[PDB]
């Protein structure tokens, strides 16, 4: 809750489909960096190559949303 | 409702009706309500009505038109009366009780009279002027009396 | 046809005038009807005074070009 | 006031904005065309910018469609039409995955309040001529006015220096009070800048704004929510068809992809609709809610409060504050609780609070200013209560804006003070709902000034009621001078003709055009192609229904309103007016006259004399005992079998009728002969049979039924056949006679001049016939009820063919009734085609009729088929739109009666006869769905008339090019 | 049914009370909807019920009995039954008598036609091509009975006997048990003339190439009012002269 | 009114605020009608209306401080309105 503002107690109970993070007043805005902060780094070829995970994430979005086609 | 519109889209998907030309819906019930079989002839008239002035009224009653029925992309559902700059042709489709199923085409009128000649045409056109004329004189005077 | 009838029957041609003022009147109230029937809407009477009828041709052919569905 | 007035069952959804697009794409198309739009206008550019919004992949083929096949030679209107479409096919390419944006493109309004000579006070609202554009606005109010001066580059920028703009953002100050800040103005300046240009979106901005009617700020608001594209909860406190019918307007206009609006009444007034209304948008779609968390709250609900000082303050003041105060505080709250027992911290919702720059400074306005004043409250209250995290609060302090207190706007802006209209305002709000000034209100709540400068002038009050009393002076003193003058020239010099129209009922032939036109749309080939004798035209055609007759059916379906003519003809269906010529009160009258009353009555005052009755009594209605026999669904008269218990007291009866007493009970009844009057005594004893009348509340209640008063005599039928046959069979003689009159075949005998009375058929049919027959001889024959010996035959379905041919045809041509349900009309054209092409007829009777009774409407409440109109009810909707096609929410069909007829027959002899040709029936055809257990169950049956092969389609057929079939002919 | 004893009912005003009788809530309650002030409906505590005590004036049927004069008619033999040509009880309980009649006649007409599988039609034309413009004079008439008399009396009558009424019922019948055909729907109605009719609609049909094949031919059901409406037009053969 | 926030404003709090304010206002308005009727113009009566510092710093206070800050308008009112003459406004702002 703290660091992405998701609960896995709520996600295991509930088995949601969708899971919307909002990134409103200041705890959103800590979240939001949160998940902007989260890079996928791969040494390929000898080039360290920084692929952003959540790309859709910037300092502009209001919210995020976890997809699933079950749960 | 959804049967009709999957089976006017059917038809025109298999006639392979051009894309983005959908069939303007009216529907005519809303106002008048379902007879249990003038339904058909008094959407005939509307149908012929609609060919002769150009005009496509609108379902007033369309609220909000289901969503299920975005998928018959060959299918329009007005809410509000289009004065078109034309109607060729109007299918009249009935789907009464026991499975009678029924489907007309009324086309413009003037369709036909190119199929004839000018004088034909003339002399034609001259005797519905008379009768329009006596049918009026007649028509007024059954009204008052 | 009933107005042009009415300025033949009721207008005499060699002396320019109407033969009768209450003739005169009749031929007015009749075009006055037909502008009352043919007319869409509110609008000003083409006769105004019955004056006018001494040019009943002119008259009869200014109300009919107004009115032509009556012709 | 604090009735309760919200259900969840009455909330109306919109959200088919892709139908809307192509509706709109559509009527914009048809107005540059026919030339209602000569120009690009900004109501075109507005209209492109829905289309816009609406954008999709789908609009995009639409649109290329109807702009491809337009022809650009047929006039520079075409032209102009495809070159326009052509440039929003491209605009809307661009912004197809773009989110949709509000951007207001009317032209800014400033006011004008003219006197005329005569002391006339007019006001309009000219376009402003130093501002023309949105952008040019927010420059404007950047830039200010003498009267707010105080001792590549954002229009914050061009703000002078020492300034205060027009619209503003304060900041409070550490001592408590709230000032003008550069840094929030600036902000809030370049946020509706790039609105103006850019345009703003609302996606995802889930909105519930009240006091949102029409004319109101909340209005304009809406609409630009749902152009931006959000999710708004309108509320409304007048929810009927009217406002229903505004909403979806709204809706079908402005509602961009993604937006829905969701319509619900509501009293802001009562805190149980606060809490059912926010408990509705909370809950989940599952629950019956929306499962909606909101962004937004815009709560601009009130009722004004005019000549209420301090002494006058009482219940209305009272039930005014609630609303706009303590009902908004309940409604936050509400909003709070859902959002904490959902553990929603990071999603606030910005409450929009519509604040007053004057509390208490006009007066006479009841507790407005009270409620306004401690609306500031929340300020402080967001930062000392556990509620910030959930609501940021966004105080408007809206200025004057135009909607009494018009005619002294352009007098208020001759110092520099600004006054908004509505759509400015409007913006100036949704400017507020910005991503920028959403995040400042996160941070901290905003008071955002949009007062145009109006706190400037000192003793506004008093300075606005000197404006209105010079201008009310200048008018009171121009308008006796004026009156006064006309007095004295009429006095010294001593003492036009307005024409109204009148009705001229039109049969509305065809349009014959020139030969050259007409043969210029159809084929060279087609003369001579044709057997006309085997071409089947509608020569004629008629209907008797709830809108009357064709002609005001289909003025009711196109123009939703009846002409002169159109309104006249109801008047004299439902027998409202009659004819009248002769001696009248003395005076010769020559006219319509009111059947009641004989009183002379006007073309002219047809209308208002008669409209709301025609309303109200056609079309789809309240089921009226009068017309079905005194049948009451509310009151459905049953019998209930019980066996007597005791005996009953003796009546007498005759010989006759104790014997069949007797004959049916046997020992459970005794008959006695009266020695004093030979009558009988009959005494039913225990255990005898016996039914007791019960009545049943059913829940159709509505019906399309024809017009109140309609009578067969007023068209000419005689008592004599009306007390013979049934009211089905008056419907159709009357429809066989319109449709005749249609064809212009005044006397049917007319027919035989041209054909041999074996070649006249009549091919219409019901699809259940004489119901009231039916009824006669099922129930009252059973209650021994006077029944006329041949109800039988009246009972048949083919019995109004047979009235029809033996009171106006005298045909011996084929008769063929067909029963189809709801689809015997098509399969009484199909077979009248049939008949034709044979040429057993040459002329033909189509069509279909049928009644409305009280068993049929029962029996299809039995099945479901019809709404329940208990259910509509709950749901809001009245009889009006009980028959809603092709919607989210349609739950069963409108029973209704009535006949159609069309008159039918061979090309060529329309041609030889010279009668009107409405329609080519180019085909007619019936068809059955599949094997199943359900018989009303629809199916694709008739799906086989567009059966086609297409194993090879490599090469078109020569058969199907028309010069090969000439050649070949 | 029977002609010698044809059950009608007479209205007649309450010349005193009745004794109350026990009722429903439902049913007390509509009955005062009925009568209004001339019926009192009481609770009964110990059981919940309702007592309903009719009064002076109250509107009241009694049967009576009327003795008819068309006593013989032209009867199916007695003993037919369509689960002797293997229509099932579920049909037989859905459909009116006449539906049984059609549907036993439609297969028997088949298998004169040699046709023992209607879909080997469909191994020669197109299920569009075959028609059923067979129809009948009044149709229904028992189902007819059901919703305009025992409905009325509050009789059990199954929901849809209105579509059972309808004259195309027997065709829709007749294609949704047999032969699922797509084909032209023309029911007629001639009274005693429709199977002509049919004959000669089918034949247009047939001639216009909408079908190939057609069920043509009429039927109609003896029932009570009918033979009743038919006896008051003196159309019949009164059985007392004879 | 303590511990009662916005979400918690119900009953209590409308009651509240009616005294505080919504009644006042109606007291004020009779004593302006009874001075009116009796042709009272120069014995006006001094409203001591108790106003608050503070409207909404320490919260938690139901509606009480939408019934002070409310009662400032009453400044505005006296000027705007025809009960100056019956009726003077002297708004004490009551500290600690
Ligand atoms: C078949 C119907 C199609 C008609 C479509 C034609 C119009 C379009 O293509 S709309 C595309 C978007 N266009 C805009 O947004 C322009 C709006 N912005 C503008 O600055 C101006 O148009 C106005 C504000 C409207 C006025 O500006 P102006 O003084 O005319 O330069």
């Amino acid at each position: 809750k703290d660091t992405y503002g998701f609960s896995i107690l709520d996600i295991v109970i509930n088995n949601p489909v969708n899971l919307t993070i909002h990134f409103g007043g200041e705890k959103g805005k800590r979240i939001r960096e949160n998940y902007s902060a989260m890079i996928f780094e791969t040494i390929v070829d000898g080039k360290l190559k920084t692929e952003k995970i959540f790309k859709e994430i910037n300092e502009h979005s209001t919210s995020y949303t976890f997809r699933s086609e079950k749960g | 409702d959804k049967n009709e519109s999957a089976t006017i889209n059917e038809m025109m998907k298999h006639l392979g009706r051009s894309e983005g030309n959908p069939v303007i819906g009216v529907f005519q019930k809303f106002l008048t309500g379902h007879p249990k079989g003038a339904a058909g002839a008094w959407m005939m008239n509307g149908a012929l009505q609609i060919l002769n002035s150009g005009i496509i009224p609108g379902n007033r009653n369309a609220d909000n038109v289901d969503k299920i029925l975005e998928q018959f992309e060959y299918v329009l559902y007005p809410s509000k009366t289009l004065k078109t700059d034309g109607v060729r042709a109007v299918s009249i489709t009935s789907f009464g009780f026991g499975q009678k199923g029924g489907q007309a085409i009324v086309v413009h009128p003037d369709y036909l009279y190119g199929a004839i000649t000018e004088d034909r045409y003339n002399e034609y056109v001259a005797k519905v002027s008379a009768r329009e004329k006596s049918a009026y004189k007649f028509f007024h005077n059954g009204m008052i009396y | 046809e009933v107005a042009k009838r009415l300025v033949e029957l009721m207008f005499i041609r060699s002396t320019n005038s109407w033969f009768d003022v209450t003739w005169r009147t009749f031929t007015g109230d009749f075009l006055r009807r037909v502008e009352e029937r043919f007319t869409k809407s509110k609008t000003l009477s083409l006769i105004q005074s019955y004056s006018l009828l001494d040019k009943p041709d002119e008259a009869i052919e200014k109300v009919f070009n107004a009115y032509p569905a009556a012709r | 006031g604090v009735a309760t007035s919200f259900s969840r069952k009455k909330a109306r959804t919109f959200d088919s904005s892709w139908n809307w697009a192509k509706q709109s794409l559509l009527s914009l198309y048809f107005e540059i065309i026919h030339g209602v739009l000569k120009n690009v206008d900004r109501e075109v550019v507005s209209e492109a910018i829905n289309i816009m919004n609406r954008s999709n992949d789908a609009l995009i083929k639409f649109m290329e469609y109807h702009i491809s096949n337009t022809d650009e030679t047929k006039g520079e209107n075409y032209q102009l039409v495809k070159t326009l479409g052509e440039q929003l096919i491209e605009n809307c390419k661009q912004v197809l995955d773009v989110d949709p944006v509000y951007k207001d493109v009317a032209k800014p309004t400033g006011p004008k309040t003219a006197i005329d000579k005569n002391g006339n006070i007019t006001y309009s609202e000219e376009p402003r001529e130093k501002v023309r554009k949105l952008s040019q606005y927010v420059q404007e109010m950047a830039l200010g006015g003498p009267i707010t001066k105080e001792s590549s580059k954002t229009v914050s920028s061009t703000i002078p220096r020492e300034t205060i703009p027009f619209l503003h953002l304060r900041k409070k100050t550490p001592a408590g009070d709230w000032k003008y800040d550069r840094q929030l103005s600036s902000l809030f300046l370049d946020g509706l800048e790039k609105a103006a240009f850019n345009g703003v979106t609302f996606k995802d901005k889930y909105v519930l704004i009240t006091g949102a009617g029409k004319g109101s700020i909340g209005a304009e608001v809406l609409q630009g929510l749902l152009q931006g594209g959000a999710k708004v909860v309108v509320t409304t406190s007048r929810f009927s068809k009217q406002v229903t019918d505004y909403y979806q307007s709204i809706y079908a206009k402005y509602g961009a992809k993604g937006s829905t609006l969701i319509v619900v009444p509501f009293n802001q007034g009562s805190k149980q609709d606060v809490e059912a209304l926010i408990e509705f948008i909370y809950d989940t779609e599952k629950n019956g809610g929306l499962g909606w968390d909101l962004d937004a709250i815009i709560p601009f609900a009130a009722i004004p409060e005019q000549g209420i000082e301090l002494e006058h303050i009482d219940s209305k003041s009272e039930f005014a504050h609630r609303i706009m105060l303590t009902n908004i505080l309940r409604m936050m709250g509400c909003v709070k609780k859902q959002k904490s027992a959902r553990g929603i911290e990071t999603r606030p919702a910005q409450v929009i609070l519509p604040m007053s720059p004057n509390h208490g400074t006009f007066g006479g306005d009841g507790m407005y200013s009270e409620s306004k004043l401690s609306l500031e409250t929340l300020f402080n209250r967001w930062h000392s209560e556990s509620w910030a995290n959930q609501l940021t609060v966004c105080g408007a302090i809206i200025g004057w804006t135009r909607g009494a207190n018009n005619i002294i706007a352009e007098g208020i802006e001759k110092m520099g003070v600004r006054t908004f209209s509505q759509k400015e305002m409007a913006f100036n709000l949704l400017g507020l709902l910005t991503p920028e000034v959403v995040e400042l209100c996160q941070k901290s709540p905003v008071m955002a000034d949009l007062n145009g400068g109006l706190q400037f002038v000192p003793e506004l009050k008093e300075f606005t009621a000197k404006l209105r009393k010079e201008l009310v002076e200048t008018s009171e003193v121009r308008k006796a001078v004026s009156i006064e003058t006309a007095l004295e020239h009429k006095v010294v010099n001593g003492n036009q003709v307005e024409i109204q129209p009148r009705a001229n009922i039109q049969l509305d032939f065809p349009e014959l055009k020139p030969y050259k036109q007409v043969k210029q749309i159809a084929p060279a080939e087609l003369e001579g192609l044709l057997d006309l004798e085997r071409v089947i035209v509608v020569t004629g055609f008629a209907e008797v229904g709830p809108w009357g007759s064709a002609r005001t059916r289909w003025e009711m379906e196109a123009f939703g309103e009846f002409s002169l003519e159109g309104c006249v003809e109801m008047a004299w269906i439902m027998g409202f007016i009659s004819y009248h010529n002769g001696n009248l009160k003395g005076r010769p009258y020559t006219g319509w006259v009111d059947s009641k009353t004989k009183e002379p009555v006007d073309d002219k005052d047809v209308k208002a004399k008669y409209e709301t009755s025609i309303l109200e009594h056609s079309g789809i209605r309240l089921i009226e005992p009068e017309l079905f026999n005194g049948y009451n669904p509310e009151k459905k008269e049953m019998i209930q079998e019980v066996i007597v218990e005791e005996d009953l007291e003796p009546f007498e009866a005759s010989k006759e009728t104790a014997e069949q007493f007797k004959h049916q009970h046997g020992d459970k009844v005794d008959i006695f002969e009266i020695p004093e009057t030979g009558e009988y005594s009959v005494k039913l004893l225990k255990g005898a049979t016996l039914y007791i009348p019960k009545a049943l509340r059913f829940d159709r209640l509505v019906a399309g039924q024809i017009p109140t008063g309609w009578n067969a005599k007023t068209y000419g039928i005689s008592d004599d056949i009306i007390s013979q046959v049934d009211p089905i069979t008056l419907f159709v003689l009357v429809s066989v006679v319109e449709a005749f009159i249609a064809s212009g075949i005044t006397d049917p005998y007319e027919m035989y001049k041209y054909v041999h009375v074996s070649e006249v058929g009549n091919c219409s049919g019901s699809g259940m016939g004489g119901v009231s027959a039916l009824r006669g001889m099922f129930k009252d024959r059973f209650k021994d009820e006077p029944v006329q010996n041949d109800i039988l035959q009246e009972s048949f379905i083919n019995t109004m063919s047979a009235w029809v041919n033996m009171l106006l045809i005298s045909s011996s041509g084929p008769i063929k009734t067909p029963v189809g349900a709801a689809a015997t009309s098509v399969e009484s054209v199909d077979i009248g085609v049939e008949t034709i092409l044979s040429g057993k007829a040459r002329i033909c009777i189509v069509g279909g009729y049928d009644d409305f009774q009280e068993e049929g409407s029962f029996e299809f409440g039995n099945m479901k088929a019809t709404s329940n109109t208990l259910e509509e009810f709950e749901h809001g909707r009245t009889p009006a739109e009980m028959s809603r096609p092709a919607t989210t929410t349609r739950n069963g069909f409108m029973e209704a009666q009535g006949a159609g007829i069309q008159i039918i027959m061979q090309a060529d002899l329309a041609l030889k006869m010279g009668v009107p040709i409405y329609g080519i029936v180019a085909m007619a055809a019936t068809a059955t769905d599949k094997i199943g257990r359900s018989v009303p169950a629809p199916g694709k049956g008739i799906l086989t008339t567009a059966r086609e092969h297409h194993s090879s389609v490599k090469y078109a057929s020569p058969n199907l090019n028309m010069k090969y079939r000439k050649r070949q002919l």
